[PDB]
């Protein structure tokens, strides 16, 4: 997963 | 995973130096690259993030750029106290987590060498009645931070029971360092010498030491 | 100004589980992730895992799968790092650090920021033990080195002061080598007037906390 995809489901 | 940067980088003050950082498609091709100071005993400082872009407080100084999948980071006007070790980070889609890159050592240079001094000790009698005996060598005063420290039986080497330190820091900003050997009671006592050789920037020093 | 504090450095056998805190403050706690990394002496970075502390959804680093666990607790604003199924390759400083994430108007990355300080885990099957400290007696012009062997202690650390601390020109105490037996040595050496040797006393002051051992080991000419 790209890092603002990633960020994105994270927070 | 891995990002590759050199271990180490110098130049001299006023001067401009760039590290770099190779990573892969998965990491930098695709997502920033951000970079950190790291001074010892201190928590790793932000200093260029999203590529390119400098946090508050950070001097116009230090700059970053990337290309494909590598990046760097440059400082130009350098001056002393940016002497630390800087790396660089970044996303990557393979682990869904950051890698940091190794980090480089970027030297200031200007310091003169300087020659270490040597201390070296028997085992004291209190320690041969407890049936060990420990050779010290003490290596203080040294610059640049990188020696060699070889240990002899007469005058055949010895490589078994050696412990070296690495060099550290003193306050003075020379390096200083410690080699230790362990023998048995016996084995000091059949020797006619033992010898701690310190060799540095291509100068050796040797202090010998007998049971006599 | 925004802080992640740390606890303080863990010594743990083979097989233990260690918990590492990270308590923040200055900023709204719920609003970022928390990431933990670890460093190994003489090794690189590398990303364990990362919490939402709002929800404590975590995410872990498929290298660590099923043996991390990361939590928080939202009312005292820390988060934890638990390691269990420890071996000497977990020694290492465990770090947290807060993500600022993405500028939600720009897009751009914010970083990683702060980073805490670390807090320093060392995995060992030695058991505690204080130091034998012997007296490394003077070796000379108008000066003399003298000193202590502090010999085989576990765990770091050692505190070594000479004098009862009345004694500080020329004090040079050196880090300790970690030995095969997986105890540690140090030594500590003192430049004194040659001059003073035959009327002055000399003792180094040897602290290990840990065996709860104290030693005043006096160092005279032989
Ligand atoms: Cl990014």
């Amino acid at each position: 997963t790209g890092h603002r995809m990633a960020w994105d489901m994270m927070m | 995973l891995t990002l590759t940067q050199p271990a180490s980088a110098s130049a001299t003050p006023g001067q401009r130096v760039t590290i770099s950082c190779s990573g892969s498609s998965s990491n930098i091709g695709g997502n920033t690259v951000n970079w950190y100071q790291h001074l010892p005993g201190a928590a790793p400082k932000l200093l260029i993030h999203n590529n390119d872009l400098r946090p508050s407080g950070v001097p116009d100084r230090f700059s970053g750029s990337k290309s494909g999948t590598s990046a760097s980071l440059a400082v130009s006007g350098l001056q002393s106290e940016d002497e630390a070790d800087y790396f660089c980070a970044a996303w990557d889609d393979g682990l869904n987590g950051w890698v940091f890159g190794g980090g480089t050592k970027l030297t200031v240079l200007g310091q003169p060498k300087a020659a270490p001094s040597v201390t070296l000790f028997p085992p004291s009698s209190e320690e041969l009645q407890a049936n060990k005996a420990t050779l010290v060598c003490l290596i203080s005063d040294f610059y640049p931070g990188a020696v060699t420290v070889a240990w002899k039986a007469d005058s055949s080497p010895v490589k078994a029971g050696v412990e070296t330190t690495t060099p550290s820091k003193q306050s003075n900003n020379k390096y200083a360092a410690s080699s230790y050997l362990s023998l048995t009671p016996e084995q000091w006592k059949s020797h006619k010498s033992y010898s701690c050789q310190v060799t540095h920037e291509g100068s050796t020093v040797e202090k010998t030491v007998a049971p006599t | 100004v925004q802080l992640l504090e740390q606890s303080g450095a863990e010594v743990k056998r083979p097989g233990a589980s260690v918990k590492v805190s990270c308590k923040a403050s200055g900023y709204t706690f719920t609003s970022y992730a928390i990431h933990w990394v670890r460093q190994a002496p003489g090794q690189r970075l590398e990303w364990m895992g990362w919490i939402n502390p709002g929800n404590g959804n975590a995410k872990y680093s498929q290298r660590f799968q099923g043996r991390v666990i990361i939590s928080r607790d939202t009312s005292a604003t820390t988060s934890y790092m638990e390691l269990s199924s420890l071996t000497s390759e977990d020694t290492a400083v465990y770090s947290c650090a807060r993500d600022r994430g993405f500028d939600l108007l720009t897009g751009h990355y914010l970083g990683l920021d702060p980073w805490g300080q670390g807090t320093l885990v060392t995995v060992s099957s030695a058991s505690t033990k204080g130091p034998s400290v012997f007296p490394l007696a003077p070796s000379s012009g108008g000066t003399a080195a003298l000193g202590c062997l502090v010999k085989d202690y576990f765990p770091e650390p050692v505190t070594v002061s000479w004098n009862s601390g009345a004694l500080t020109s020329g004090v040079h105490t050196f880090p300790a080598v970690l030995q095969s037996s997986g105890l540690y040595s140090l030594s500590s050496v003192v430049t004194v007037p040659s001059s003073s040797l035959g009327t002055q006393t000399y003792i180094c002051n040897v602290n290990h906390k840990p065996s709860n051992t104290k030693v005043d080991k006096k160092v005279e000419p032989k």
